[PDB]
């Protein structure tokens, strides 16, 4: 649940006791949204040297 | 489903309420809609090479 609560509207004020947020996107716990970890300062291009025409390939 | 199973609802619970009437026929009508046109210049493994144009599209049943 990160894409589920991504489209939240914060709205620091609540109207009538409905102290709950509403979202335009409430999907499921079957929508895992990965988060790359290291990404220190280097791009993916560094160490790959790709220039606007060719492609990389994913293992996971 | 027979008349009694339709009237009482002793069928799959996902069947619409309207089909409970023994005259309305329980019936799925499946159609395929398209929501993006992508036209590329390649026919087999069209990655990395062609010059393509695509747009999001609507449709109507």
């Amino acid at each position: 649940t990160e894409s589920n609560t991504a489209g939240v509207s914060v709205n620091v004020g609540y109207q009538n006791g409905f102290t709950a947020n509403v979202t335009t996107n409430y999907s499921h716990t079957t929508d895992n949204s990965t988060a790359v970890q290291d990404s220190n300062g280097e791009s993916w291009n560094t160490g790959l040297s790709i220039n606007k025409g060719e492609s990389a390939y994913i293992n996971a | 489903y027979t008349d009694y199973e339709k009237a009482s609802g002793s069928f799959d619970k996902a069947i619409k309420t309207e089909a409970r009437d023994p005259l309305v026929a329980a019936y799925p009508i499946v159609g395929v809609g398209m929501e993006k046109l992508i036209i590329s210049t390649n026919e087999h493994a069209s990655t990395d090479q062609g010059k393509t144009v695509s747009r999001a599209t609507t449709n109507s049943k």
